């Protein structure tokens, strides 16, 4: 939740959706808890790690593209040090507040 | 009519399959065309994705055990089933925009797939 908020850089500050630096409105959550919870994992919703560089606010970016995380071309061939960033959920109803 | 399903059927444990979409025009499958399941009892999940930027990425869970391709000359999408038990009654809707939540979505008919 604190990745959503301004000023902080990480996997989602600028690799999900940026957010600016001068929040304007709300922030608002509805306890998910009894309603995006369910039995063997919520491993639809997925997450990436990295990408090219910082993003601008409320920027849309569905593509799910294999960045570079080392240096070699990948020359738009998919293999060393061009791995996927997307990843899985596992939401299980023994999870603790964290 | 302007989207079909053609495919399916009794499933003997441990036998192969063959399933299919359809749909109207080129521009009806743009951008994207994404596979998906529902179940009795068990949850609904989507079962493949092809993104309109030409890489692939299927679930992590589901990623290794569907094949998916598309075939434009009908509009058929092919989809296969293998080992299915008696855990895994799955009934099958075409539904398009999952990725949207629940107000993108279209609901029309589909089909009912009861698996034993």
């Amino acid at each position: 939740v604190r990745q959503i908020a301004p000023g902080q850089t990480g996997k989602i500050a600028d690799y999900n959706y940026k957010l600016p630096d001068d929040f304007t409105g709300c922030v608002i959550a509805w306890n998910s808890n009894n309603l995006d919870s369910k039995v063997g994992g919520n491993y639809n919703y997925l997450y990436r790690l990295f990408r090219k560089s910082n993003l601008k606010p409320f920027e849309r970016d569905i593509s799910t593209e294999i960045y570079q995380a080392g240096s070699t071309p990948c020359n738009g061939v998919e293999g060393f040090n061009c791995y996927f960033p997307l990843q899985s959920y596992g939401f299980q109803p023994t999870n603790g507040v964290g | 009519v302007q989207l079909v399903e053609s495919g399916g059927g009794l499933v003997q444990p441990g036998g192969s399959l063959r399933l299919s979409c359809a749909a109207s025009d080129s521009s009806f499958y743009d951008y994207e065309m994404s596979w998906v399941r529902q179940a009795p009892g068990k949850a609904q999940e989507w079962i493949g994705s092809m993104y309109p930027s030409g890489r692939t990425y299927i679930n992590p869970s589901l990623k290794s055990l569907v094949t998916i391709s598309r075939d434009n000359s009908k509009n058929t999408l092919y989809l296969q089933l293998n080992s299915l038990r008696a855990e895994d009654t799955a009934m099958y809707y075409c539904v398009s925009n999952w990725a949207s939540g629940s107000t993108g979505d279209y609901w029309g008919q589909g089909t009912l797939v009861t698996v034993s």
